[PDB]
RNA sequence: GGUCCGGCCGGGAACUCAAAGGAGACUGCCAGUGAUAAACUGGAGGAAGGUGGGGAUGACGUCAAGUCAUCAUGGCCCUUACGACCAGGGCUACACACGUGCUACAAUGGCGCAUACAAAGAGAAGCGACCUCGCGAGAGCAAGCGGACCUCAUAAAGUGCGUCGUAGUCCGGAUUGGAGUCUGCAACUCGACUCCAUGAAGUCGGAAUCGCUAGUAAUCGUGGAUCAGAAUGCCACGGUG
RNA sequence: CGAAGAACCUUACCUGGUCUUGACAUCCACGGAAGUUUUCAGAGAUGAGAAUGUGCCUUCGGGAACCGUGAGACAGGUGC
């Protein structure tokens, strides 16, 4: 499928190899391994592009890491600001989830200090 | 012709029937070995009937209503004892002397409030 | 808050099937997120203080709302007496 | 405390009819789960006999001779400071307390498997080399010595 | 298997009751059950009638509270009519809802 | 985020935009129910908030779409 | 006795289950003990043994301790008042503790597919399967169930075959990229939880607050109500041990 | 902690809106059928409009079910 991105797996067997790719969803990997589909032991080089080229037209609209690590940060822009939903909390550069999580931003936005 | 019992131990809920000749141990439709296949107690159920030459004389049929294998090993003790208890009155002395009549009933006067041990009253050599 | 609000529960407590819970039985089923009709819901949420379910309740044998035990039917202070005429059949010497 | 009730009765091992091989495992258990701990102790005794090709379970003794003590030290401040006097352990105690030092040597031992942490330290224990035997010999260096200070 | 759940304040008054249903109803059909119990609530009951606030006088009574099961195989009116004609026993309950 | 399957409002607020959106060069609007979510028809004006120690002005420039009105109100001195 | 392999429905009362009324173990006769007292061991005989156990009644006396936040009420209470109606808000900051309560440091371990057995409890301001929709929290239809009938657990270990090689990782959910909803005027500078992407401390730390003696803390899990409802509290019995 | 739900929440308190028989409840006096429904304001308490409605006895007396406005007596709270 001519997989774009940054890294490659390093002589590890398929079922680690596939899952050590720097942004192809692990929990799903259990099943796509049979969709292309290939043996568990193969060290990924012997796939000769052609072996997963068998599913290529899917992959060209999937988030494989290149997207996930830069291009996905554009996605929020019509949802980004003060008003209703999802909101200005992201464009501010803050920790987005946890208990009083604005107060965790010490490191993220400058202060470091208590 | 036949003789019988039932048990209650950690946590089961088992019955047992003595039957005429051929000497086998049949739990519903399978053998002893299929039901305790690793379960290190397994000998204790056939032990007191192998004394009295079971092989041409008795036959043993079982069924179970909440398994419980670690506790079943004594529910069956008490049960198979109630069955032999009308086969031959002679062996009540063998079953007792071998512990095969005993059944769980005791705590050793244990804690209620704080103290460990709780029946025994203040003791002295002349207070 | 002692007696407070009773009058304003009373004034709409019996007709919630007429503010929604029968009024709904044709127009509001097409208005589900299961059935899609998006212009319809925005005219039935208007009833505000009488939208079912919402109920201030009434503690009755107690004169003021010091809770309400919805398993037993009495205030969070009353309990002692149940043990003394028959109301809580399970209340022996506590397990603690 | 006037009444005789002071020790557990337990039942014998499933194979050789011995409360010896039974108290071993029931010292080794530390977390509960018995019957698979009993099958892994049965795996210790086969890995044992790989050395020699016979009833090495007879040499179980010829290791246990070196792990059994005669003495133990308990609370005796009597004489205005620590005045020990161990007293000997009654005959029934000599080999259960030896199982106590076989299991503390096995815990961090380092051998491949836990079947082998026990079956190797028994092998050493017959060699007097052992870490269970070293703990006993410590007490003999200690309180059996301090016979002469009592 | 229509479960008529028979129930009386006392063992006295359900015994008097049930022994006629297992006779009367059974005469031509359905093998009619009547003795087989439910969790009979032999409890301890305490009411405050103390003529001032002082220690105790909460007279602890016992109770019987005893329920059984009348059971019939089919709605055979030429055997069963007789228990339904027993409507005149206004001092025992039956809960036939099934 | 618990605005759980789509938009809502302050109901009394947008009812009351209606002359201060009539040629937006005007002086501010004000709100006390700070929960306060708001329509993109507000674009071009000033809308201040009860923080609530004092009343601090938030600004409807060129982008408004994405979060409740609390995101700029300093409620007590954050150590 | 028939099987169309479901106690399916025929068919009879061993016995569990269910349980109403209840009912039986006493030094009871045997070995030794001593004063043929005293009672202590082992036992015949057992479902317990010398309160058999587990619940339980907790008298005067209870520390001048509480329940002075329903007490039941004497002495005395605020009354422009401590009397009663209503929408807002912010309690949680942090440099410091300090401990309760958590875990997370890899094999007496887990990781992956496969195999063997229980239940304490809850239920019409209910509980709700199969069965339709699934990345799933979460949508929906709809048989049912009033107390062995409906559903929540398909307790964890354990067993059998595969899989790492002692490895900051495959485990660490401390946490922060983006992605979702059941409720609501309402949770956001306030959550509670679902999908991926993650990766803070990590590596066995001493000084010394008392946990816990037996079926008793490790170990192996479940419920319940307050209540428009998220305690990590406690509370109670089970068992590999 | 008492809170087994300190953002409608059984309100401590920060604020404003309001009252001091309040919110609940009697003894006479003069009177009335009780309610369904919708529009617009107001943060809530509360404010300004519009339709449809009229029960049981029944001496047509007296009133009930059940809402008023005027009186004179007159209401309360963990305060320990």
């Amino acid at each position: 499928a001519r997989i774009a991105g940054i890294n490659i797996p390093d002589h590890k067997h398929a079922v680690i190899a596939l899952t050590s790719i720097y942004g192809v969803g692990k929990t799903r990997s259990k099943a796509i391994l049979a969709a292309a589909g290939i043996a568990e032991d193969v060290k990924i080089s012997e796939l000769s592009e052609g072996q997963i080229d068998t599913l290529r037209d899917e992959v060209a609209k999937f988030v494989v890491e290149g997207d996930l690590r830069r291009e996905i940060s554009m996605s929020i822009k019509r949802l980004m600001d003060l008003g209703c939903y999802r909101g200005l909390r992201h464009r501010r550069g803050l920790p987005v989830r946890g208990q009083r999580t604005k107060t965790n931003a010490r490191t993220r936005k400058g202060p470091r200090k208590p | 012709n036949q003789y019988y019992g039932t048990g209650r131990r950690k946590s089961s809920a088992a019955r047992v029937f003595i039957k005429p000749g051929n000497g086998k141990i049949v739990i519903n439709q399978r053998s002893l070995e299929q039901y305790f296949g690793r379960e290190t107690a397994r000998m204790v159920v056939r032990q007191p009937l192998e004394l009295v030459d079971m092989v041409e004389k008795l036959d043993l049929y079982i069924t179970v209503k909440g398994g419980g294998i670690s506790g079943q090993a004594g529910a069956i003790r008490h049960g198979i004892t109630r069955a032999l208890m009308e086969y031959d009155e002679s062996l009540r002395s063998e079953l007792r002397k071998a512990g095969f009549v005993t059944r769980d009933a005791r705590q050793v006067e244990r804690k209620k409030v704080g103290l460990r041990k709780a029946r025994r009253r203040p003791q002295f050599s002349k207070r | 808050a002692k007696q407070s609000m009773k009058a304003r529960e009373v004034k709409r407590v019996a007709l919630a099937d007429k503010y929604f819970a029968k009024r709904a039985e044709l127009k509001a089923i097409i208005s589900d997120v299961n059935d899609r009709w998006n212009a319809v819901l925005k005219l039935q949420t208007l009833p505000r203080d009488s939208s079912p379910s919402r109920q201030r309740n009434r503690c009755r044998q107690t004169g003021r709302p010091h809770g309400f035990l919805r398993k037993f039917g009495l205030s969070r202070i009353k309990v002692r007496e149940a043990a003394m005429r028959g109301e809580i059949p399970g209340l022996k010497k506590a397990s603690w | 405390r006037r009444r005789v009730i002071g020790q557990r009765k337990i039942l014998p091992d499933p194979k050789f009819g011995s409360e010896l091989l039974a108290k071993f495992v029931n010292i080794l258990m530390v977390d509960g789960k018995k019957s698979t701990a009993e099958s892994i102790v049965y795996s210790a005794l086969e890995t044992l006999a790989q050395r020699s090709g016979k009833s090495e379970l007879e040499a179980f003794e010829v290791a246990l001779e070196n792990v059994r003590p005669t003495v133990e030290v308990k609370s005796r401040r009597v004489g205005g400071s620590t005045y020990q006097v161990p007293v000997e352990v009654r005959p029934v105690r000599r080999n259960a307390l030896a199982m106590r030092w076989i299991v503390e040597a096995a815990r961090k031992r380092g051998d491949k498997s836990m079947a082998l942490r026990l079956a190797n330290e028994l092998s050493d224990a017959a060699e007097n080399k052992g870490t269970a035997v070293k703990k006993r010999e410590d007490v003999h260096r200690m309180a059996e010595a301090n016979k002469a200070f009592a | 298997r229509i479960r008529i759940r028979l129930k009386a304040f006392d063992h006295r008054l359900i015994d008097q009751a049930t022994a006629e249903i297992v006779e009367t109803a059974k005469r031509t059909g359905a093998q009619v059950r009547g003795p087989i119990p439910l969790p009979t609530r032999k409890e301890r009951f305490t009411v405050l009638i103390s003529p001032h606030v002082n220690k105790d006088a909460r007279d602890q009574y016992e109770i019987r509270t005893h329920l059984r099961l009348v059971d019939i195989v089919e709605p055979t009116e030429k055997t069963v009519d007789a228990l339904m004609r027993l409507d005149l026993a206004a001092g025992v309950d039956v809960q036939i809802s099934l | 985020r618990s605005l759980k399957k789509g938009p809502f409002i302050d109901l009394h607020l947008l009812k009351k935009v209606e002359k201060a959106v009539e040629s937006g060069d005007k002086k501010p609007l004000r709100t006390w129910s700070r929960r306060s979510t708001i329509f993109p028809n507000m674009i071009g004006l000033t809308i201040a908030v009860h923080n609530g120690r004092q009343h601090v002005p938030v600004f409807v420039t060129d982008e408004m779409v994405g979060h409740k009105l609390g995101e700029f109100a300093p409620t007590r001195t954050y150590r």
